[PDB]
């Protein structure tokens, strides 16, 4: 998910 | 958890300092008054508003605590909750309007698209006058903002891990702290205390209501291939089926 | 124009509605355990039809409630009439964990909750809040005010407001009278307000879940029908 | 008109 790659940046 | 260790005036800082900012949107004067090009911008705009967002929530004291499967179901589960908290807080100062951006100002009038999208519109017009009326403060639109946030989805979550739940309701009651904390500086009696807190919940109850009918209309705006949504606020929609 | 409900006390307050309490009413005496979408709607639908009737004549018994126009009254209850629903449902729910108590003759768990796309979802919401009650140890007195904040609030957009603020005064009143410290009290009312944020959510995907339901499954009643229809 | 309102005056 896009949500979860932001969360992790 | 750090969170669990700050003081209430640490925890308004905190908040204060994680404040994203107020975006512009594309809206231009001189072009034409397309209700699929309103939500055009309020799609941009709101894509735009995502993004920090998830930043925001990264610095909202004890989030990160989490794992980030429940950091992600808590931001699909309230994004659109968060989105519409903020535009009823900018919008306070304006009877009548919603400030969507700084460059556009919206009444019920330059309208739309209409029943159903003029009843959202109506809706938070409205609490965005209960909360003037309220003479609602920045430091508590902010603790409401975050507890919004790990609320929302609290519930509606394996096995074992639950404790993370308690986690987060240890970090819901501190946010209680705060705003009775709040209201104590502002020289509110004990009664004016409590009443306060009460309106100011029930709020959230509306602001839950206006987010799960505004879900309905992008899910049936997506269908019909209104707007282009974007990549993310496609993944953010589809949480919600 | 005065209204009465402002000059109770918190006492009276919490007689007036527990006294205005609906009875916990009976399913079909059909032994059959529903699984079928068809039975089992077919049960719900004419359980919450005879809900209806009573709640109808409990909120004219909520303190400040008659004291509105008649077309307040229709909008208040067409807002949160599954809302109301629900939350009964949740507490006469507390004492049987993992299960749903519609009826004392009607106990779902989540198994039955499956076989239909769209309720096992709502279904562990429904049991999540149970469980939340649960611990919370929610008490009845508490369990009227609660029930009629939402009947007041959820369609709420000066008098309202206030009688809300009474409503809160009687929740405070209770949890000091239970013993509790004050910082128990404000952290405990908070507690059961977020709660109510979470009742609004099941409410509105259990209404969006009805309507599909609408669109034919069970007979749906003439009063069931035009309460589906105000949500649009 | 609606069955509500008949209900709710009695
Ligand atoms: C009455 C219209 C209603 C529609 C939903 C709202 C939106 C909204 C809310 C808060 C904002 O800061 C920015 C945008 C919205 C619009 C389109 C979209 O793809 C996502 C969110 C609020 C206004
Ligand atoms: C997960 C399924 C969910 C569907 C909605 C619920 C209903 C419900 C809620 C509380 C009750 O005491 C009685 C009935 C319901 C069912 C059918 C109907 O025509 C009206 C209300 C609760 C359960």
């Amino acid at each position: 998910k896009i949500l979860h790659r932001l969360l992790q940046d | 958890s750090l969170a669990l260790s700050l003081t209430a005036d640490q925890m308004v800082s905190a908040l204060l300092d994680a404040e994203p900012p107020i975006l512009y949107s594309e809206y231009d004067p001189t072009r034409p008054f397309s209700e699929a090009s309103m939500m055009g911008l309020l799609t941009n705009l709101a894509d735009r508003e995502l993004v920090h967002m998830i930043n925001w929530a990264k610095r909202v004291p004890g989030f990160v605590d989490l794992t980030l499967h429940d950091q992600v179901h808590l931001l699909e589960c309230a994004w659109l909750e968060i989105l519409m908290i903020g535009l009823v807080w900018r919008s306070m100062e304006h009877p009548g309007k919603l400030l969507f951006a700084p460059n556009l100002l919206l009444d019920r009038n330059q309208g739309k698209c209409v029943e159903g999208m003029v009843e959202i519109f109506d809706m938070l017009l409205a609490t965005s006058s209960r909360f003037r009326m309220m003479n609602l403060q920045g430091e508590e639109f902010v603790c409401l903002k975050s507890i919004i946030l790990l609320n929302s989805g609290v519930y509606t979550f394996t096995l074992k891990s639950l404790e993370e739940k308690d986690h987060i309701h240890r970090v819901l009651d501190k946010i209680t702290d705060t705003l009775i904390h709040l209201m104590a500086k502002a020289g509110l009696t004990l009664q004016q205390q409590h009443q306060r807190l009460a309106q100011l919940l029930l709020i959230l109850s509306h602001i839950r209501h206006m987010s799960n009918k505004g879900m309905e209309h992008l899910y049936s705006m997506k269908c019909k291939n209104v707007v282009p949504l974007s990549d993310l606020l496609l993944e953010m929609l589809d949480a919600h089926r």
